[PDB]
């Protein structure tokens, strides 16, 4: 299937492809001719990625100095395998149509946890004991040491990897992460450092945000090679959020214990080293005199000298006066205060804490324990953290905020207060993106409208479309249901939560839905104890029994284990006739990660706008200070936060293969012009007036004719 | 305050947190209700080590580490000395060797003989204070006053969005 694009002439595997497609790659072949950043949404889960890849692939054929390589960027690994699947079978079409290998490499990155070869590092799964792991295995001073090869553990693999792969870089092809880990094995060298060297000389590399995002890791892997890249970001709706995570940094009472005890045990350290091996760790000194990873940004970072610390000595004496500084403002006991510059200044004057000393504090952290030898850096993890933190806040405040909670939510008195440092703007961290990459596409799918994008992150955008996803059929009928049968309103408002009247509509509208509905569904409320009030309330009631009784009922919970037990014994129940009905909370990890396909959450079920709690102070600073700067209005902001997480959670259904099912949203503020303003495209133009504000019966009676016209074939 | 105890009466330091370890030339985590017991007897007199104090030597701190206690004191006092502007120096290395020497001064104080840091502390005060010691008062003054002053003006910027968006919504 070679399409005649405007631009050029275009490869594609599948068969056909819909007009919204046609619309996508001459809106993305716009972008790419006027080399410029911007942002599109798509709606299909899958199939945009084969499209946009397909197109990547002959621009790049067209115009090889224009696009060096591609870097598309996925949320997490389950997903990007998927992709890496698509880039596959796109290669292999693309073999047998020219009839001969040609110069292409595409590969996925991905963390030395998940993939390695180490028998010793293979039982850990903790990331950070996994990269302390390694760094002990490949210090310089193990690898000086077998250099000697005096008896001890040596990791074998990187060097043999240093002594081959160094010398011959691997000609080409498409490495899955468990294949390239059996290609690892086989040639006895590292799928991580093998990746790594080959972004070098890769045409297209794939890996999640905090692989390009964090100033820690993103730059070592991101650095100016790819001076002119096509850099793309898939399903990446929520980016802010992951963006300001890669910036803030939490500090709790448990958290500088551990401090001050890795702290201890550093002099400690210190001392033998200085009795056992004193001139050649000294000469570190020298080195500094002359001039874990910064989180300073490219332009950000300095290295001009590490400052009065200059010794190990000071260096700790300096870090001992800062922690207690933390120490004692977070025994504070006080109402949240909020100070970014205030509270550099006030440590500079309480405890004679230059800024530009406090600077180099994380550079100098990494220098200074890399002379000690330590065993790993899993232990002194906390102490990094904190140092990151300090060099941080005298690194910049104007776009930050540093706030102080003594007293933890859903707790009356505990005796673990938190330090938060959340950012306030995703532009600043993710500027250098934007200004290094000539273009970058944020494609995303059940995006809230694009306008408020730009605000949030300074960039100019060169195209604002919205594709809808147009089919034979209406594979998707989404309905708002705000009445119930006793013609009452119906939303989810705090003052509103308490009500037994609404809590009964919605187990009345649960139960109808379950009983039509077949095998698979999926309610996601807007919090953990909200959820937990309307599930004792049905309890109470016969309405949760007759529930069980027409459908098998699985729950969600704060617990990792727990939630993966209930979802896979949720996926055999959807296999089987009992069907399932998966209550979960819309922030839930769960619902992010989980993607629902056919015969998987065939109707999802909405119960209130998810809207976050109103006391959490955090969001105080990240909104009044958008308020300020850019000019969003709170309640836009707030309203656009609960839609793009709607759409979120709701636009699963639609994964990929048309495969029907419905989307129900009980709650009448959805019915509200500025949330269906607010509501992706693609689902707002399906939705129509005649079905907006249907009853429960209603819409149980529409559902269940819409299920019938869907179970016929095409 | 999180000190288990002082070292003769740790009672207090389990009831309340509210006492503040006082500084003294002998650098100790001393707390009021043993203030009181060195004025009883001595006035001014360490009680284990006997150091002579001339006026009780007392003044009110607020950490829980003694090292840290006698370091930012030391600290404070020294800052009184070299502090000369960086920009003074156009040297990169001079930027901040001399903040090398005078921490380490302050590590010296710490725990060696101060009588080596008081000679070399008299001979950096008759050569520096002819001309730049006291221009670098005037100046760090001068920085005082204008920092305390911007924070004063962000806070009146403040208090006006805060009553000009008020008067907008009632108006
Ligand atoms: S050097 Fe390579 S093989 Fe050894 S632990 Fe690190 S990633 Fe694994
Ligand atoms: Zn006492
Ligand atoms: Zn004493």
């Amino acid at each position: 299937m070679k399409l005649n694009v405007d631009g050029l002439l275009v490869y594609f595997p599948y068969d056909y492809i819909y007009p919204e497609q046609f619309s996508y790659m001459r809106e993305l072949k716009r972008t790419l001719d006027a080399k410029g950043h911007g942002v599109l949404e798509m709606p299909s889960g899958t199939g945009k990625t084969v499209s946009l890849l397909a197109l990547i692939m002959a621009y790049q054929r067209a115009y090889p100095l224009e696009v060096t390589k591609l870097i598309y960027c996925s949320r997490t690994v389950p997903e990007i395998e998927k992709v890496i699947e698509e880039l596959r079978k796109l290669l292999n079409f693309y073999e047998k149509q020219e009839g001969e290998k040609l110069p292409f490499l595409g590969l996925a990155l991905s963390s030395r946890k998940n993939l390695c070869i180490h028998p010793e590092v293979t039982p850990l799964r903790f990331g950070k004991d996994v990269d302390g792991k390694c760094h002990s295995l490949t210090a310089s001073y193990v690898r000086a040491q077998y250099q000697h090869d005096t008896s001890l553990p040596h990791c074998r693999f990187y060097e043999e990897f240093d002594a081959h792969g160094r010398e011959v870089p691997l000609p080409a092809g498409i490495y899955n992460l468990d294949d390239l880990k059996a290609l690892g094995r086989r040639q006895g060298w590292c799928p991580y450092f093998l990746a790594r060297y080959s972004i070098l000389h890769a045409n297209v590399v794939v890996y999640s945000y905090h692989y390009l995002l964090d100033p820690k890791i993103a730059d070592l892997v991101s650095k100016e090679l790819a001076r002119k890249a096509v850099v793309v970001f898939d399903e990446a709706h929520n980016i802010d959020n992951v963006c300001i995570d890669s910036m803030s940094v939490n500090l709790t009472r448990r958290t500088l214990d551990r401090c001050q005890g890795n702290l201890e045990t550093l002099q400690k350290t210190v001392l033998r080293i200085k009795e056992t091996d004193e001139q050649r760790l000294r000469d570190e000194y020298r080195r500094l005199v002359e001039g874990a990873n910064p989180v300073l940004p490219d332009e950000v970072l300095q290295e001009a000298v590490p400052g009065s610390i200059r010794t190990a000595e000071h260096f700790l004496g300096f870090l001992r006066r800062l922690l207690e500084y933390v120490k004692w403002r977070l025994r504070v006991q006080h109402v949240v205060q909020e100070s970014p510059p205030a509270f550099l200044s006030g440590l500079a004057q309480r405890v004679c804490i230059q800024r530009k000393p406090l600077r180099f504090c994380a550079e100098r952290l990494r220098s200074l324990l890399h002379t000690l030898e330590i065993t790993d850096l899993a232990d002194f993890s906390p102490l990094t953290l904190l140092a990151n933190f300090a060099t941080l806040v005298s690194t910049y405040a104007k776009g930050f905020t540093i706030i102080i909670e003594p007293f933890d939510d859903r707790t009356p008195t505990i005796a673990n207060p938190i330090l938060h440092f959340s950012c306030m703007d995703a532009s600043l961290a993710i500027k250098p993106v934007f200004e290094r990459f000539q273009s970058v596409i944020i494609t995303s799918g059940t995006l809230s409208p694009l306008d408020i994008y730009p605000k949030i992150l300074d960039f100019h955008p060169v195209t604002m479309a919205t594709f809808t996803m147009t089919l034979a059929r209406v594979c998707l009928c989404p309905m708002i249901i705000g009445r119930g049968n006793d013609q009452v309103a119906i939303s989810s408002k705090f003052e509103t939560r308490e009500d037994i009247a609404v809590i009964r509509n919605y187990g009345n509208l649960l139960l109808e839905m379950s009983a039509v509905v077949p095998d698979g569904i999926v309610a996601f409320f807007t919090s953990y104890q909200y959820m937990e009030s309307t599930v004792a309330s049905w309890y109470e009631q016969g309405i949760l029994e007759n529930i069980q009784r027409n459908k098998l009922l699985f729950i969600e919970t704060q617990d990792g284990a727990e939630t993966s037990v209930a979802l896979e014994k949720y996926q055999e129940a959807c296999e089987n006739g009992r069907g399932a009905i998966l209550l979960s909370v819309a922030r839930g990890k769960v619902s992010e990660g989980i993607d629902f396909v056919h015969h998987y959450g065939r109707a999802v079920i909405m119960f209130g706008v998810p809207y976050v709690y109103t006391q959490s102070r955090i969001l105080k600073a990240r909104l009044e200070y958008l308020r300020d700067q850019f000019q969003i209005r709170e309640n836009d902001f707030l309203t656009f936060d609960a839609m793009r997480h709607a759409a979120q959670c709701v636009g699963r259904a639609i994964r990929g293969k048309t495969d029907y099912g419905l989307m129900v949203f009980a709650d009448k503020r959805f019915a509200r012009g500025d949330k269906r303003g607010k509501l992706p495209r693609w689902i707002q133009e399906h939705l129509t007036d005649a079905n907006l504000n249907l009853t429960v019966d209603e819409g149980v009676q529409v559902a269940k004719y819409f299920l019938r016209q869907m179970a016929q074939p095409f | 305050m999180d000190d288990q105890g002082c070292p003769r009466c740790k009672t207090t330091k389990y009831r309340n947190p509210s006492l503040k370890l006082m500084v003294n030339v002998c650098g100790h985590t001393l707390c009021e209700s043993c203030v009181d017991l060195l004025f009883v007897r001595g006035a001014g007199n360490c009680p284990e080590c006997g150091t002579p104090l001339r006026k009780s030597n007392f003044r009110v701190q607020l950490f829980e580490d003694p090292t840290v206690d006698k370091e930012v004191e030391i600290r404070k006092k020294v800052l009184k000395i070299y502090n000369k502007r960086e920009e003074d120096f156009p040297s990169l290395r001079e930027y901040n060797d001399f903040l090398e020497e005078v921490e380490e001064i302050v590590f010296n104080l710490t725990n060696n003989v101060d009588l080596d840091n008081t000679k070399k502390k008299m001979e950096i005060y008759q050569k520096e204070n002819k001309d730049v010691i006291q221009k670098n008062k005037l100046k760090l003054t001068r920085e005082q006053e204008e920092l305390e002053e911007a924070l004063e003006v962000e806070r009146q910027e403040n208090e006006q969005r805060r009553l000009f968006i008020q008067k907008e919504e009632q108006l």
